[PDB]
RNA sequence: CGUGCCAAGCUGCGAUAAGC
RNA sequence: AGCCGCACGGAGGCGAA
RNA sequence: GGGUUCCUCAGCACUGCUGAUCAGCUGAGGGU
């Protein structure tokens, strides 16, 4: 029974996230360009920076084994 | 009263009330980032020269790195803070922070239970087999090491956390994967090599250029979902205008939390393994490494390189699973840690001069009402991009993806509240 | 605040550290 | 009497409103 | 080759169409 | 007849036969 309850409501609060919703705002080719240019950016440099010290302490690592 | 004893004996770090310069703040946060490579890259003292594969699963969000100084990582504070939110969340010890006593209760206490939990993965890790010789000798020395190299971070982070910018933590995070990524792709044994290669060597093969691409969809998708937000506030409209909005929850509302829901599988794939090659298969059977049955199976994320179709039924449990501990970690976040209403109103309005008006009782109301979609969806959501991100798999962590390019973008922010507030010395609270 | 009767100076912390990594960085590796 | 993103006075202008 | 009256703000906009 | 003096919030340089955290006062919104 309850669940029957339950199932009633949360189809009744999902409906009320309606009115709220229908806004999002996409990115305009603008925007969205510039951002997704620093994240990959940072990326890149938080990446970089953990190669140059990887990468070659394996060397080591490898050639002393 | 509390353990204020040991508590008290858990040293901290000194905080001036100084001038500490942006150029220090970032020169700060700068030697932390490297010391960080320097132990993650470090092979722990091992004769044992021989380790049994990795646990390509808990790294990423633990970003650390297995058979390194630093082979435990974030986890344990994760884990820590992850019991916390579990208790102090569940009411099941029910604490109004308010009082500088529950905040730094709560505090100081989780502190501890990071150390608790420090050696305790320590030993869990070597108990799970994640080396291969349990020397009992050779064994205790290696869980030493392990161990006080997350300590180690869990003071870098305290450092970083009052005389640099960001979060050790974030930060942390953010360098691992990025590093995973510049690494996997392009270094010594690089993917996009290993691509370039086998494209000269006359047989492409689309397996090596995969997971590179794997990765920028996700970045590209993850970015625009960190993007989504509300709008003033005022109207300009567009235009402007005065007054002040005005924000709109989004996706870092549930930062934090995912970090937790992830790292809660963290610890099950590892205390399922863990609690398997010692003693009785309660979560799972593993074998080959990983699980292969059991809660652990229906509970371990498909990515890596490619989407795993062959097992319907797996996706579709995991991302329910993954969803369900993301709204509860969102939910005791909030009880909890969600825009407040003391500080907030107290705050709110300002702009005080003609432009025209102002603001008052009602708008509270409407906000409240109007706000109650984050919380459970924003986690929801990211949940569900999260775990979506993995299906799709990429380089560094479909998942880890997510966390590191906002957490990446939540410290541009902070690098630009810097560059400013180095001028009005004053303003530390618009 | 913090309860912390005992106060720390980052200096240390990363001189510690800086610590953690030369004796490992040899403890390990330069066998013999 | 209106008209400006915010506009009380002055000036301009007139629902095409400091303009077409 | 600037401009958005007196009117030097804030935001935003117009101008080699 | 007055004309916003009404209600709310924020205030105290002005007005209030003293003082004021109050107000028919000052500012902003709202209200028929």
């Amino acid at each position: 029974t309850d669940f029957n309850q339950k199932i009633e409501q949360l189809k009744e609060f999902i409906e009320e996230c309606r009115r709220v919703w229908l806004v999002l705002k996409k990115p305009t080719k603008d925007e969205y360009l510039a951002v997704a240019k620093v994240t990959a950016l940072g990326i890149s440099l938080l990446g970089i920076i953990g190669y140059i010290i990887h990468v070659p302490a394996t060397y080591i690592k490898g050639i002393l084994k | 009263k509390k353990l204020i004893p040991i508590l008290e004996k858990i040293p901290e770090v000194e905080l001036p009330v100084k001038e500490i310069t942006f150029k220090e703040k970032l020169k700060w946060t700068g030697i932390v980032l490297v010391l960080y490579f320097i132990m993650g890259c470090i092979d722990v003292y091992t004769a044992g020269a021989q380790i049994p594969a990795i646990f390509e699963f808990w790294q990423t969000i633990t970003a650390s790195r297995i058979g390194t100084l630093i082979t435990l990582g974030i986890g344990p504070i994760v884990t820590a803070g992850i019991i916390m939110q579990l208790l102090v969340g569940s009411g099941i010890i029910q604490m109004d922070l308010s009082i500088p006593e529950n905040r730094a209760l709560f505090q100081g206490c989780q502190k501890l239970l990071s150390i608790i939990m420090c050696f305790v993965e320590a030993v869990l890790f070597v108990g799970a087999g994640a080396f291969g010789i349990l020397t009992p000798l050779l064994a205790f020395l290696v869980i030493i090491q392990i161990a006080f190299g997350s300590i180690i971070l869990i003071y870098l982070d305290e450092i970083v956390s009052k005389y640099g910018i960001g979060s050790g933590i974030g930060l942390f995070i953010a360098a691992g994967v990025s590093q995973t990524i510049f690494v996997g792709a392009l270094g010594p044994e690089g993917y996009l090599w290993k691509f370039l290669n086998s494209l000269i060597q006359g047989v492409p093969n689309i397996e090596y250029i995969a997971p590179i691409i794997g990765t920028i969809i996700v970045f590209l998708m993850v970015v625009y979902a960190e993007c989504m937000r509300v709008e003033i506030p005022l109207a300009h409209g567009r235009i402007k205008g005065a007054v002040g909005k005005y924000p709109i929850k989004f996706v870092y509302v549930s930062n934090i939390p995912v970090i937790l829901a992830a790292a809660l599988f963290a610890n099950i794939q590892l205390w399922g393994l863990a609690l398997y090659r010692m003693g009785i298969p309660i979560l799972g059977h593993y074998e080959g490494g990983r699980a292969v049955d059991g809660i652990a199976y229906y509970l371990s994320t498909p990515y890596g390189l490619s989407s795993v179709i062959s097992d319907p039924i797996h996706a579709i449990v995991y991302m329910i699973a993954m969803i369900i501990t993301c709204v509860m970690f969102g939910i005791f976040w909030v009880e909890t840690t969600g825009l407040d209403p003391k500080s907030m109103a107290k705050r709110i309005g300002s702009l005080g001069m003609a432009i025209k008006g102002f603001r008052k009782s009602a708008i509270e109301h409407r906000l409240k009402r109007y706000i109650p979609p984050l919380t459970v969806m924003s986690s929801a959501f990211v949940g569900f991009l999260a775990t979506i991100a993995n299906f799709i798999g990429a380089l560094g962590g479909g998942t880890g993806v997510l966390l590191t390019v906002s957490i990446v973008y939540r410290m541009y922010e902070q690098l630009l509240r810097e560059k400013v507030s180095e001028l009005h010395p004053a303003i530390a609270k618009l | 605040e913090t309860f912390s009767k005992i106060r720390v100076k980052p200096e240390h912390v990363i001189g510690v550290t800086v610590a953690f990594v030369i004796i490992e960085a040899i403890l390990t590796y330069g066998r013999f």
